């Protein structure tokens, strides 16, 4: 990715080269589960 | 007595009710994905992103 090479080799052999990432992640995870219960009671929703 | 059982027998020999359950399950899934992996490659002058 990232890369600047610079190369002079006849008068002297110089490569300079900077190397260079940015990455940049954004995750957004919106879930919502609706489960109808009794009163007093024990009820489950489960998807996986 | 016998008569008095007899009217509860007649009250207790009823049908037990069944019912139909028809429950539905809808899943809907929509999934979207895009991906560009761009490249700027050169030999020439040795620059090759």
């Amino acid at each position: 990715s990232g890369i600047g090479i610079g190369f002079i080799t006849d008068n002297i052999i110089l490569d300079l080269q900077l190397s260079a990432m940015e990455k940049t992640g954004n995750g957004e995870i919106v879930s919502q589960p609706k489960v109808v219960t009794s009163d007093k009671e024990t009820a489950k929703i489960l998807k996986g | 007595r016998l008569d008095e059982l007899r009217r509860i027998v007649s009250q207790l020999d009823i049908p037990v009710r069944q019912v139909m359950i028809e429950a539905r399950i809808v899943e809907a899934n929509v999934g979207y994905d895009k991906s560009l992996g761009v490249r700027w490659g050169g030999a020439y002058h040795k620059g090759n992103w």
